[PDB]
């Protein structure tokens, strides 16, 4: 039993790591393409009208 | 349409191999509904034991899954119900009178110390096995700790107190156009049902026993309002049902579902009062008989998840539990049970079965013949149009 | 006491003044940031 | 309808472009901004056209040549108008 | 049943026992910076670029005894190395020190609120240092 | 004064307009996916392969030779996502607003929305919580 | 007012849809 719940600690803990990384990797690439749009969002000189 | 055969060994089919993720967390064996009461999560932390001493942890990843918050429940319940929920102790029950009688508490469906804990668990094993199932990790995603199908979107009803496996769906249908759920417990998947009662998205099945039986819905023709009719399934079934019957039943109306509906995420409720020997149900499976129906559905190869359910024996849960676990890792197990610590509740022989008595069998060819024809006609209206480019579900 | 009100408008005026002017050369900074923290996770 | 719909469609996106050129620049290379006739569309008239049917036949010259001698003051007034046009020509094709 | 541990119990009872509105949550005092979460510490010091190291989370910081002291976390937090964190008390003295010196006057502390505010949703907007 | 019914009316014409701004997109992604039919197939193989593989060099090396004849593919697909995007952000706040003038006018009366004032049913719940109340009284 | 009502199939079309003082007043009161 101890041998077991030994290996599930180091599983657990993997997956927490793999987690971690992909998140900020997508986090960081999300607030970069929101960065992209309020820039291009500044250089309208004539809206929509509707 | 339907003609009754002999039932055949259980057994692995090679041509593909899963990669089980299981979900634990060893706080919730220690829950008790009170004195009496014929719910015992302790059989959970049994089940796990024996997964341990077989040495079948040595092909899946097991994981604690971090509890569900407050607002991942709302969505599905009212606020004042999960409100209730969260402020309800076992010592301040006296000025929650209106509460405890507006939101069904009280007799069957008491509070305990750790209700709002032990309901985190079971949602957060339930979504978090789906999102996992989301992101391509896993293909099937056990949870046994959830599966409290009994609960309504306001009101605890029969045991249960928050429905995950609404959750659940919920976050498999973020990514997914068609969901299948199975329920075979003994009483009728009631929460689910009315869940999702108007919706084409979620196609609910159930195979319960309709009677003087609880919760007392789930006939024949119930199947759905609005733009959801056709879409919500029912088996009724009388006393006695055995491993061959049960199995004869059983395939042909899911083949036929996978045929037709088409889904490609699949919920399976596992639970175990429709065991011979249990103390609410009165089914008369064994436990080959009661596993045909996990190894039948994940014959079929689509993102599977396993969620627990009832089961008041707790010998015979845990021992079907964990076979069922040994079956999905491609491995049939051994008859003998390895000592571990509770080499009691297994009497007198302690082995890997679950025997059935030889009470009757109240279901006839006919009866059966009559459901299942009435449910093959009520399920050809649920296709997909002609032009509709599918990804292989 | 008008003069209080006149001044914080002037003042959150010239953030968004100050902003707009320099809007080309405040907008290369975030994208270093942001290039630095990707090739850093990595 | 389908026609008239488009082509001020296409025309509302050639005269972005050249706003947007016109838009950042210095306050002299303004005044003396010429486009020569055509602009960049290979079937040019369309634009004239356009502009015509928006306008008039009798006071559509004086503005399409108002633009060719003056890109920087009389074209954020020749697109925002056509942005008006769209909307109501496509509200007419639903309603009829 | 003696006029004194009756009133005890009484109050014992009073008090542990209550329904448990979230209006009756204790609340901490906001000059305590040890409740404060050590990602605001941690963002603090790294904001005015202070000079501490990180803290010890509470399960590294029970992870020292004897039989803790053979894991790779006290092993790589208390040899000779420059990334060893402390105590969350000695960051969180830090921190309040820094606090209660540096100072500021309004005239600019209040419009940078407001453009703050009225801002939340943007993601392209004035970083008041960054 | 009159009920001209505004609401109702612009509600309808959003609706109409709805579904014809999305299918020129719709008809655009497909329009860009018909060169990825020949790329992205082989592409998954090739990675699938590597991932449950002297020879692997020249693997490695076909993938990103693919990966980067697909790249310019696929901005295309998120510049045309984000004009959509904005497309229909637009035609929301018009549905919206005209929803709730319509709410906030009567062209959906308040008892035909919010229904009845002590519907029939609901005696049982008076008379339990009537119970509840009188023996706290008690 | 010059009301201008001739044939339309449509309507015209609508006009498009700083001020700091409540903030401040709570600034005030605060
Ligand atoms: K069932
Ligand atoms: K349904
Ligand atoms: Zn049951």
């Amino acid at each position: 039993e101890t041998i077991a719940t030994r290996t599930f600690i180091h599983q657990d803990f993997h997956k927490k790591v793999t987690d971690l990384r992909a998140r900020l990797l997508n986090r960081t690439t999300q607030t970069w393409y929101d960065i992209n749009k309020e820039r291009r969002d500044m250089d309208i000189v004539i809206p929509d009208v509707n | 349409v339907y003609e009754a055969t002999p039932f055949d060994p259980i057994t692995v089919k090679p041509s593909d191999k899963r990669r089980v993720a299981y979900f634990y967390d060893a706080d919730v064996g220690n829950y008790a509904y009170g004195a009496g009461h014929p719910m015992k999560p302790h059989r959970i932390r049994m089940a796990h034991s024996l997964i341990m001493n077989y040495g079948l942890y040595k092909k899946m990843e097991i994981y604690r899954a971090k509890p569900a918050t407050k607002q991942e429940m709302c969505q599905f319940h009212t606020d004042e119900y999960i409100d209730f929920l969260s402020r309800v102790t076992p010592d301040n029950l006296e000025m929650f009178k209106r509460e405890s009688v507006k939101f069904n508490v009280g007799d069957d469906c008491p509070v305990f110390d750790g209700l709002y804990e032990y309901c985190s668990i079971s949602g957060g094993g339930s979504m978090e096995g789906a999102a996992r199932l989301n992101r391509g990790k896993c293909d099937v995603a056990v949870n046994y700790a959830g599966g409290l199908h009994h609960a309504k979107k306001s009101e605890a009803s029969g045991f249960c107190y928050l429905n995950d496996i609404v959750l659940g769906i919920i976050e498999l249908l973020r990514y997914h156009p068609r969901v299948l759920y199975i329920d075979i417990d003994v009483h009728h998947g009631d929460g689910v049902e009315e869940a999702f009662y108007t919706t084409d998205r979620v196609m609910t099945c159930s195979f319960h026993k309709y009677g003087e039986f609880f919760p007392g819905t789930g006939e024949l023709r119930d199947i759905g309002v609005g733009a959801g009719k056709n879409y919500a399934v029912n088996v009724p079934l009388r006393d006695g049902i055995d491993d061959a019957t049960y199995r004869s039943v059983f395939e042909p109306v899911i083949k036929k579902i996978m045929e037709w509906y088409q889904p490609s995420a699949v919920v399976l409720q596992c639970g175990g009062d429709s065991l011979s020997g249990d103390r609410l149900g009165c089914f008369n499976l064994s436990m080959e008989g009661h596993a045909n129906c996990v190894n039948y559905v994940k014959s079929f190869g689509i993102p599977m998840m396993v969620v627990g359910g009832g089961g008041y024996t707790m010998r015979n849960v845990a021992r079907t539990w964990c076979f069922e676990t040994g079956l999905l890792n491609n491995v049939v197990l051994d008859k003998d049970l390895p000592y571990n610590e509770y080499y009691e509740y297994y009497g007198p022989d302690y082995k890997l079965s679950v025997r059935p008595s030889n009470m009757f069998n109240v279901n006839t060819p006919e009866y059966l013949d009559k459901v299942m024809t009435n449910i093959f006609a009520n399920l050809e209206n649920t296709k997909y149009a002609p032009s509709v480019q599918l990804n292989h579900t | 006491k008008d003069k209080r009100r006149f001044n914080i408008e002037s003042k959150v005026n010239k953030i968004y003044q100050n902003f707009y002017s320099e809007r080309d050369n405040q907008y290369k900074d975030r994208l270093t940031a942001l290039q630095t923290d990707l090739t850093s996770l990595h | 309808y389908d026609f008239y719909i488009e082509s001020n469609l296409r025309t509302i996106q050639c005269l972005e472009t050249i706003v947007n050129k016109i838009e950042n620049m210095t306050e002299n290379e303004k005044a003396n901004f010429k486009l020569p006739p055509g602009l960049g569309h290979t079937s040019m008239t369309i634009y004239k056209k356009v502009i015509r049917k928006v306008y008039d036949k009798e006071r559509g010259f004086e503005i399409i040549d108002a633009l060719h001698e003056h890109p920087a003051v009389t074209a954020p007034v020749v697109l925002k108008r056509l942005k008006q046009k769209d909307e109501e020509w496509r509200r007419a094709q639903r309603e009829w | 049943l003696t006029a004194a541990q009756q009133q005890y119990i009484k109050n014992l009872i009073e008090t542990h026992i209550t329904d448990n509105h979230p209006d009756l949550r204790p609340k901490s005092h906001p000059m305590d910076f040890e409740e404060y979460t050590d990602a605001f510490l941690r963002r603090y010091k790294d904001h005015f670029q202070l000079d501490v190291p990180d803290n010890l989370t509470l399960q590294g910081y029970l992870l020292g005894s004897k039989l803790g002291a053979k894991t790779y976390s006290y092993k790589r937090n208390t040899q000779g190395q420059h990334d060893k964190r402390i105590h969350k008390r000695d960051l969180a003295n830090v921190v309040r020190r820094h606090f209660d010196e540096h100072s500021i006057k309004e005239t600019d502390c209040i419009p940078q609120f407001i453009y703050k505010v009225k801002n939340q949703k943007k993601k392209f907007k004035m970083e008041f240092r960054g | 004064p009159a009920n001209l019914f505004p609401g109702l009316n612009d509600i309808t014409d959003v609706l109409e307009e709805f579904p014809l701004a999305t299918s020129r997109y719709l008809t655009l992604l497909h329009e860009i996916d018909a060169k990825c039919v020949h790329s992205m197939p082989n592409l998954n193989e090739r990675i699938d392969k590597f991932l449950k593989k002297q020879t692997q060099v020249r693997l490695l090396n076909n993938i990103n030779k693919i990966y980067e004849e697909l790249m310019p593919s696929l901005e295309e697909k998120m510049h045309v996502s984000s004009i959509m995007l904005d497309n229909l952000d637009r035609l929301t706040s018009r549905l919206e607003l005209a929803y709730e003038v319509a709410i906030k006018n009567t062209e959906i009366p308040r008892g035909l929305r919010l229904g009845v004032d002590n519907h029939p049913a609901m005696h049982l719940h008076h008379e339990l919580m009537e119970k509840i109340e009188s023996k706290s009284n008690s | 007012i010059p009301v201008r009502p001739e044939i339309d199939l449509d309507p015209s079309i609508v006009p498009v849809v700083i001020s700091l003082n409540e903030e401040v007043t709570f600034f005030e009161k605060a």
